[PDB]
RNA sequence: ACAGCAGCAGGCGCGAAAAUUACCGAAGCCUCCAAGAGGGCGGUAGUGAAGAGACGUGAAAACAAGUGUGUGUAAAAACCACAUGAGUAACUGGAGGUCAAGGCUGGUGCCAGCAUCCGCGGUAAUACCAGCUCCAGGAGUGUCUAUGAUGAUUGCUGCGAUUAAAAGGUCCGUAGUCGAAGAACAGUACUUGUUUGUAAUGUGGCUUAUCGAGAGCCGAAUAGAACGAGAAGAGUUCAGAGUAAGGAGCGAAGGAGGGCUAGAUUAUUGAGCAGCGAGAGGUGAAAUUUGAUGACCUGCUUAGGAGUAACAGAGGCGAAAGCGCUAGUCAAGAACGAAUCCGAUGAUCAAGGACGUAGGCUGGAGGAUCGAAGACGAUUAGAGACCGUAGUAGUUCCAGCAGUAAACGAUGCCUACGCUGUUGUGGUUAUGAGCACGGCAGAAGAGAAAUCUAGUAGGGCUUUGGGGAGAGUACGCGCGCAA
RNA sequence: UGAGUGCAGGGUUCUAGAUCUGAUACAAGUCGUAACAAGGCAGCUGUAGGAGAACCUGUAGCUGGAUCA
């Protein structure tokens, strides 16, 4: 089940059985690889890179053509971010809640949501600072 | 021992409900438990409609009705005989009552 | 607590549970040496100081014959019961008597006698059964 | 998550009680395969197919009329060859038939093979 | 001046509790300068129903225990051999049920007593006190006291927690215990071989004291350690692998979920003014009470502070406590659709932290209605109460403290396996159906039943009960302004 | 190296104490009758006042209720 609440949803998307090569498409390998690195330098998250490749350029799951994963390609090109993108999105939501509570101090429901959010941050931090993906003395922006 | 499967009330999937006040004694009772009664009563009694037909100035007249929903606590409903004690197999039968006049 | 490497947790839990047993608790945490006959001794010597009688509990109707004994080993004074038909007549004030338990798990009242916890066994070094049935005589 | 070897047992026990002849079992591990293959050697189950779905794994099996019951033991106790008969007498209905399965350096073996090979191991499960 | 019996005998005390101020150039050993000397160490008997063997108390013809010789020993006694006399030898607890065995005869009359427990006796006692017959074990049988079993009433094997005793008010969270599939790798646990490691006791045997305990000889052995071996499970790693495991993100939509800003239709009270001219209120029936200083009722004006009727439900939302007028605004969450991204990030939780109806407390704002306390009127033997009149703290808001509820579906949280019909709510749809959250009615199993959040089961983790009472009380400690 | 012994304190276990206040047993004493029937005002849980005494009254909750409607 869900980690912070009583949810038991089941909405996911199916991974294919085999992957082949997308011969119906209208670009070369080298063009697709160029499209990714452009979208990266403009500052898009890698989950959004995937959405665009599927929706506009017509490639499912973005790996059948490249034999390599999106984040690994960005490390080969040297475009790696300073913080992993998951930990980064958790710090953003915390900041937002603290900015709301700063002006609407009375909101007990928002107070409740903040302590849940903050717990999730440190649980994620401890993962990354074991795999050597963050400096040992990293601390939140707060 | 537990006498009724529904604890004598219609609350499910909720914590708490609004209270209402008994018509006969003003006691507080939860809305989902209170005994309810509907009334639709003519302003004019049946024993006067034959005089109304000669009293009115209009070519035809429709008598105005008055509408009410009444609420009762258990003690009052039993005492006023809106409901009665029933046998262990009868307790389970559920049927809508008539609107009063 | 049922894991393969859980022995330490399991042991500490199960030890703590046993204090719910009255038997284990008294031995561990009560005063087990307060009594004239019990954990301490099977029999007790003492001197007779007063003769006494007590009513039986309902629904019975009787006067039971009892004796006030000063116990040499503790300097407490206790009540004891005198068993046999004419038994009270075999005892004088200032006699020495040996005293015995009634046979319950803890020191508890037996039958219809309220609040008495011991009985007389011997008077002046001789068996009370022999005295009452006139098989032997007082030392004099 | 449930233990995979426990899940296997409850799935076949319930279906047998409901008088079905075949079932699909939804999460499979290496020792689950070896357990089923043991029940086939002794004629408790008849036919086995394995589905390679890339999501864990699943099996489809045909039950015989000979199977009364099976079960897993948790945790998996270590036993000397001196100990196994104690567990045999606790789990099985009769001295004449049924199998207690033990994992060893020589694979899964039954309580008779333990005497033949002269080896203890870890207790895994039983069927009769 | 001398002296120290937890050496051997012995005495006094203390206790419910324990032997002779005995013989010893012999047996087993130790000590010396020794073909010898020393030893209360050790051996021999005496005393005692702590324990353990074998046998007497007659047979149908014909029976212990005595005695004398020899033996035996260091000297003895007992034991054994032969020979003499003979004719001796059972008690303890019971007889209503459990529990084997008498309604037998005489006394006693809720007395005297008996009885582990249940129970007997008030003049017809199979239960008391005795006589007589039976029963049980028998050189033995009763009682008291610790303990093991009884006992699945301590539960690893193996108990319980809807109503019998028993799931923390809700979340977060550390220590602790527990943790995918696929392909490979390594040997410290794990299992096993060989070798060590046990005198007595115990275990499997055989041999000699008339027999039986006893004595003598044999074989194997626990835990622990030394060196090898096997690799299923456990462990470590990898990525042309991507959970009906989790987190991040995208699209369209739904809800009394929460904070803030600005508005609203009535209603209940209070004042002003106008009309009218005698009662209003309240109850089962009445009295307190209010009205010619004009009530009540009907108009028009105003002033406040609460609340959101009917629609409205076995409907919805929230972690729980809880949430119902209309617009605008600010954050985050649940579910659904689908070829998005990362890759073990996870389950449960002592300590520690955050929320928690109502009533209560500290300070400010305010004060319509209702109303603890207090005061009256009735009713009653008496009402201090129930009923009526009136009336204060509180009831509302902001900033905090507090920490309890029949905080209940009296049913912990994850995760499984499971029959049918019917009815809802929100999305999606090959229009056949699904996914999440519910209600209802049977069935089969289950259970002491009532009934079923209770079916199946050695899955994981925490809380928790052990006949009534005393007691959720005393002492100590921690929090709180107090309660 | 130190036995013994001064003087202050602590830590443990027992015991005295005017007086006050619990509990338990009281054959059957005095005053009421609070609970069990709609027990004569339906009962019970929390909290706050009050009262010869059981208890009574306000406020929120529960059915184990006298209603599965
Ligand atoms: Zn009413």
């Amino acid at each position: 089940a869900r980690m912070y609440s009583n949810g038991k949803g089941q909405s996911k998307s199916v991974t294919p059985y085999n992957l082949t090569y997308p011969t119906y498409i209208k670009h070369s390998k080298e063009e697709i690889v160029d499209v990714i690195l452009n979208l990266a330098r403009k500052g898009t998250p890698p989950s959004q890179i995937g959405n665009i490749l599927r929706d506009n350029y017509g490639v499912g799951k973005s790996f059948a053509v490249t034999k390599t994963k999106i984040l690994t390609l960005l490390k080969i090109a040297g475009l790696k971010p300073v913080i992993p993108e998951d930990l980064n999105n958790i710090v953003k939501k915390c900041v937002n809640i603290k900015a709301h509570l700063a002006k609407y101090t009375n909101d007990k429901s928002s107070k409740y949501q903040l302590i849940q959010m903050q717990s999730c941050l440190y649980r994620v931090a401890r993962y990354y600072k074991s795999k050597n993906e963050l400096p040992a003395g990293w601390k939140p922006p707060f | 021992t537990k006498k009724r499967s529904n604890n004598g009330r219609s609350k499910k999937n909720r914590g708490h409900t609004r209270c209402v006040r008994c018509e006969h004694c003003s006691a507080m009772v939860p809305n989902d438990k209170a005994i309810k009664k509907f009334v639709v009563r003519s302003v004019i009694d049946a024993a006067s409609l034959d005089d109304l037909k000669i009293a009115t100035i209009y070519e035809e007249y429709e008598v105005p009705k008055s509408y009410y929903k009444l609420n009762y606590c258990v003690s009052c409903a039993v005492h006023i005989k809106l409901v009665r004690v029933r046998s262990r197999w009868e307790r389970k039968i559920r049927k809508e009552q008539r609107v009063s006049a | 607590m049922y894991g393969l490497l859980a022995a330490r947790n399991l042991k500490k839990n199960r030890h703590k549970r046993r204090y719910a047993d009255k038997d284990f608790a008294k031995k561990a945490r009560g005063d087990i040496y307060q009594n004239a006959v019990g954990y301490s001794a099977p029999h007790a010597k003492g001197i007779v100081t007063e003769k006494l009688g007590v009513e039986a509990k309902q629904p019975n109707s009787a006067i039971r014959k009892c004796v006030r004994v000063h116990i040499v080993r503790l300097n407490k004074k206790v009540i004891a019961y005198v068993p046999h038909d004419g038994g009270l007549n075999q005892i004088e004030i200032n006699d020495e008597v040996i005293v015995e338990g009634l046979g319950k798990k803890g020191c508890r009242s037996k039958g219809d006698i309220p609040g008495v916890r011991f009985r007389v066994c011997k008077v002046q070094k001789v068996s009370l059964k022999a005295l009452v049935t006139k098989k032997k005589e007082r030392p004099a | 998550m449930m233990d995979k070897l426990a899940n296997l047992c409850i799935t076949i026990n319930n279906a047998n009680r409901a008088q079905k002849r075949s079932v699909v079992i939804r999460r499979i591990s290496k020792v689950c395969r070896l357990f089923l293959e043991s029940m086939q050697k002794h004629g408790y189950i008849t036919d086995i197919v394995y589905i390679d779905d890339h999501r864990e794994g699943k099996a489809v099996v045909g039950l015989s009329g000979r199977l009364n019951r099976c079960g897993a033991i948790c945790p998996r106790y270590d036993v000397e060859l001196k100990d196994v008969e104690r567990y045999r007498a606790n789990l099985l209905p009769s001295r004449g038939f049924g199998h207690l399965i033990v994992t060893s350096s020589k694979g899964l073996i039954d309580h008779r093979e333990c005497i033949q090979h002269n080896t203890g191991g870890k207790i895994l499960g039983y069927f009769y």
